[PDB]
RNA sequence: GGAGCUUGACUGCGAGACUUACAAGUCAAGCAGGGACGAAAGUCGGGAUUAGUGAUCCGGCACCCCCGAGUGGAAGGGGUG
RNA sequence: UCGGUACGGUUUGUGUAGGAUAGGUGGGAGACUGUGAAACCUCGACGCCAGUUGGGGCGGAGUCGUUGUUGAAAUACCACUCUGAUCGUAUUGGGCAUCUAACCUCGAACCCUGAAUCGGGUUUAGGGACAGUGCCUGGCGGGUAGUUUAACUGGGGCGGU
RNA sequence: UACUAAAAACACAGGUCCGUGCGAAGUCGCAAGACGAUGUAUACGGACUGACGCCUGCCCGGUGCUGGAAGGUUAAGAGG
RNA sequence: CCGUACCCGUGUGUGGGCGCCCGUGACGAAUCAGCGGUACUAACCACCCAAAACCGGAUCGAUCACUCCCCUUCGGGGGUG
RNA sequence: GCGGAGUGAUCUACCCAUGGCCAGGGUGAAGCGCGGGUAAGACCGCGUGGAGGCCCGAACCCACUUAGGUUGAAGACUGAGGGGAUGAGCUGUGGGUAGGGGUGAAAGGCCAAUCAAACUCCGUGAUAGCUGGUUCUCCCCGAAAUGCAUUUAGGUGCAGC
RNA sequence: UAGACGGUGAGAGCCCGGUACGCGAAAACCCGGCACCUGCCUAGUAUCAAUUCCCGAGUAGCAGCGGGCCCGUGGAAUCCGCUGUGAAUCCGCCGGGACCACCCGGUAAGCCUAAAUACUCCUCGAUGACCGAUAGCGGAUUAGUACCGUGAGGGAAUGGU
RNA sequence: GGAGCUGUCAACCGAGCGUGGAUCCGAGGAUUUCCGAAUGGGGAAACCCAGCACGAGUGAUGUCGUGCUACCCGCAUCUGAAUAUAUAGGGUGCGGGAGGGAACGCGGGGAAGUGAAACAUCUCAGUACCCGUAGGAGGAGAAAACAAUUGUGAUUCCGCAAGUAGUGGCGAGCGAACGCGGAACAGGCUAAACCGCACGCAUGGGUAACCGGGUAGGGGUUGUGUGUGCGGGGUUGUGGG
C-alpha cells in the first residue's frame, strides 16, 4: 500500500537508516497512501483510488 | 472543514448557522447526503 | 630527633648542561615581583634523592571583549589555569 | 464515567492556650441587631460528639467586636488566606459504553463474462472508528550480513608475564 | 557419502510433548497471491525418542516457554 | 505395382419416400351465469383478561379528622366507637 | 575468496501427470465351505481360495569382500563370487524447483568429472608484512645483522656504519 | 600556380595513373533569396488619491527521521524528498551561515529558451621522429570462422615464387 | 563517363554481348520469399493452421493469387447494462507507441574488492552495474541570486583563487565559494483581481435597475450571486496592476 500516488505522482523516498554508530544502511519512505472509492458525481459508482493523504484533505474526496 | 449547514443537524444546528466540524465527519457524512456545503463563496451567496 | 613562628606545597623568566633516534625526562646558579622565616648574613620555585603514573584528538568548568559571516549584539570559536 | 488542569467558589488538624475547635491573620480592628438576630434547641457538614457550622422551630429584633486568656483577631463589610474537601464552571485527556458514516469482509445474491471459482461494480447481511497500512519512538532479535578475536614464546599449546 | 567408508549411521511404524478455531499456525513471497487443503483438532505443523515386554524416580534454584501485573525501573509523544 | 478391403467429403444422374405453399391428421383453452370451501369479514356469538367507570368487606400505621374515661410537665397516647 | 548482473535440473537430488517391466518355482494368511463340539459361542481337524514392505532364483537395478588395471580397455572399469527382485520398486518420455538459494530416508553430499555456498562475464591491470624473476660493460670507494619503539620479533621508522 | 605519395623489369618532376590549378549537375536533398501562404495589433501613455482587490495553497515555514551542500549532527545556514500540524498578498514574503533587532538585496511555490560544451559505431580527405606477420584489435590467410563448452561465454595458428 | 565485357574467391571451359553507347561509378523509382519488436492465431524463428473481402480455376468439393484483421494509449463518436438517471464497460472510426542504436547526457536505484599495515564510521563512489527516458547534443536558465556600499545584473564551459580557508576515528584522506581574467551573450510566454460570453446551481419567476455608460422615454424581465471552460486585459521590484 505504498502505490505511487494514482492522482500526484508521489513515489516512494529512497535513503538511509542512520544507526547510533551512524552505521548507514537503505530505507524507505512509502507515502501514506489509503484505500478509498473513488466517484465523479453524486451517488457514482464508487470504483477504487489509492491516493495521498493530502489529496484527502483537498481534491478527489468522495467519502 | 467550514460548510454552510444547508439542513438541520442536532450536532452543528439551524441551516445556514455555523459549523464546528472534527475535519471528516462532513468529508464521510455530510458531503455524501448533500447536508452542506463548502464554504468558500457561499458566504457571499448567503450574506 | 625535639620545639617556636609559618605556607616558597609561589608568580613572571631562566643563560648553560647531562641524557637521548624521536617524542619525553632530569638539573639549573641567577633575575624581577611580592612575601613567610631569620637579629643578621642567608635558605626556600615541596617531601634525603631515585617510582607513586599516561602523549594525541574530542568535550566540560572559571577567567581574559581575542575573533564575531552586512552592521550592532548573540551563538559558536580562540587564549590562560 | 474518570483523570488532570483552571475558573464564578467557599470551607478544614486538642503539646500550652480556655467563654476566639486560627499552619496562617488586617485595602485595619462592626457587618449588623432596631437595613424582621444571636442565643436556648438542632445535627447538614462536623460528627474522635471539641463545637465550626447551619439542614432546620426560634428569636420576631444580639450572644458580641481592639471583650483578652491565643499571636494581636471573637475574618463581620474588606485581599483568593498552607485552601483538605467541593458546588458546578473554561479547557483537556483517558477509560468505558453505545451508535453508523469512513474503512475491512477468499461472508452471500445479481450483472458487463450466453467463455471464467480470478478480478471490478450494484444491492443486501455482518464486523468496526478497532485492526491493517505510512511516519516517529522503545524493546526482542546468530534467522541473516561485515569484521575482530593480540604478541613474545628455547616449535606450538597450557602455564606465567 | 556417483569418484576409497552402506554401518553399531539414517528412516518408518508406535509412543510423548508443544502450537493452530480456519483466506489458521508454519513456509515460500516486500506485497499481491499460493502451498498447507478443495482438509480442518480422532486433522494439520514443529521437536525428541524409535516395534513389543517391564518401566520412565527427586529438585523450578540458573537459563528458556507460558499466565499475571502489586510495586519499582522504563523511550518517543503530550505537556513544557 | 498386381489382387482383395475400409472411413470422411463433393457431384452426376437413376428411381422410390417425406414434407414445404395449398390443403389435411391430431391436440386443445378459459372468461359470462348457478353451487361449495368462511379463506377475509359488518352485525352478532363462546372462553377468559383490563372486565373500564362505580359499589363493598377486611387490614393495620409513627397519618389526619369527630367522641368516652386516666395522666399530666401541656407537649401525646391507650382500649376503643 | 567477496559483490553485481546473467546462465543451467538433458548426469545427479526431489516431486506432480502419463506408460511399460518385474521370467519361472516355492511356503501357503485372512475370508469362505465341510465335519466335530457347544444352548450359543470359545474351540478343533480338513478342503477351496489365494494375501504378504514373505522366501529361493533370471532379466533389470544396486556396487559388499577379494584379484586385476592403475602415463588403465575406461577421467571411476572389469572378471569371479554377493544383496533386493509386487514394492518405500526400476525405467523412458514431457514438466517444475537455481545460489548465502534449491534439493536432501542428512553423508555436510548433489546441483554438467570440482560444492563448508556451483559456472561465465563485469568492477579488474584487485590485493598479499610471503615466495619468485628483473636483460651490456668499465673505473674509484665501500656496510650491517647493533640499540630505542611497534596488534611488533620472517616487516617497517629514526639513530649507528 | 604541376618536386605530394604511388605504380611502371633496380632509387622517375618531365613513362603512367595523378597532384597543383581550373572545370563540371538532368533528378533527389540540407542551408539560403523572393512570392503565395500564415499570423499579432482600431494606443493605452501622461497625472493624482489609496477607502477596495490581486500578485502562483494543503504550498512555504515550523517540529520529527534522512540525503547532499568543504560541512560525517555538530551551535548547523540554504537546497531536496517523506510523514502530522499548517501562514501571508506589499505596513507581505524569502535570503544575506543557529538566532533577535536595524540595514541591504530580491519577490518562490507555472511554462519555453539557441551560443560557448560533451562523444564518433559510422562516411570522404589528410597526417604519423607508430608496428611490419610470435608485434599491430584476436581477426593482412574462409575471424569472432574452425574448435572447446548443454549454455551463458571462451577463443586459435597459417602472408611473401 | 567510354571501348571492351560476361564480379570475386581458384580459373579451366562453353555460349553470347558491345559505337544503336556495353561493363562499371552516383541518384531516384518499382519489385522486395520466410523470420525477427513481429502485429490474423499458434509456435522447437526462418514452421504449421486459419477468418473476411475482390479475383483466378474445377463437371463440383479441393486449390490458388492480391489486400485486410495483434495489443495498448489518446481523440472523435453510437449504444451506454447491472438500477432509474448515469457510469463502468461494449461497439465504430481516426492518430501515436513498443523495438534497434558504438559513444556522449539527464532523472532514479545501488555493492564489494582496496586503502585506513586490523577494522565498523569514512574511503574506493555516488564509481562498476541496472532501470526510466530522450536529444543532436542534452541538461540548467532569465534572480524570492551574489557581495556588503566599488557595487554587479540569465545560464553553461575552461583556467586561477588551491590542494588555501575549512571539513575528517581532526586518522586514511576528501574538498569550496566570493571575486578576477576568457569562449559565447536574447530573453520571451500563461494563471489571478477585472470585463464580457457559453454552461452549471439557488434565489427574484416579475422588482431586475437589467437591457451599451449617460440625457429623455420604454418593457416591467430571466436581474443577481455563485461552479466549469472559452475570449480580452495584465506579467512586474526605484513595486507593478
Amino acid at each position: 500500500m505504498a502505490a505511487v500516488c494514482d492522482i500526484c505522482g508521489k513515489g516512494p523516498g529512497f535513503g538511509k537508516s542512520v544507526s547510533h554508530s551512524h552505521r548507514r544502511t537503505s530505507r524507505r519512505w512509502d507515502p501514506n497512501i489509503q484505500t478509498v472509492h473513488a466517484v465523479t458525481r453524486p451517488g457514482g459508482n464508487k470504483k477504487r483510488l489509492n491516493v495521498c493523504t493530502s489529496c484527502i484533505k483537498a481534491g478527489k474526496i468522495t467519502r | 472543514m467550514k460548510l454552510i449547514l444547508t439542513a438541520d443537524v442536532d450536532h452543528l444546528g439551524s441551516i445556514g448557522d455555523t459549523v464546528e466540524v472534527k475535519d471528516g465527519y462532513g468529508r464521510n457524512f455530510l458531503l455524501p447526503r448533500g447536508l452542506a456545503i463548502v464554504a468558500s463563496r457561499g458566504a457571499q451567496k448567503q450574506a
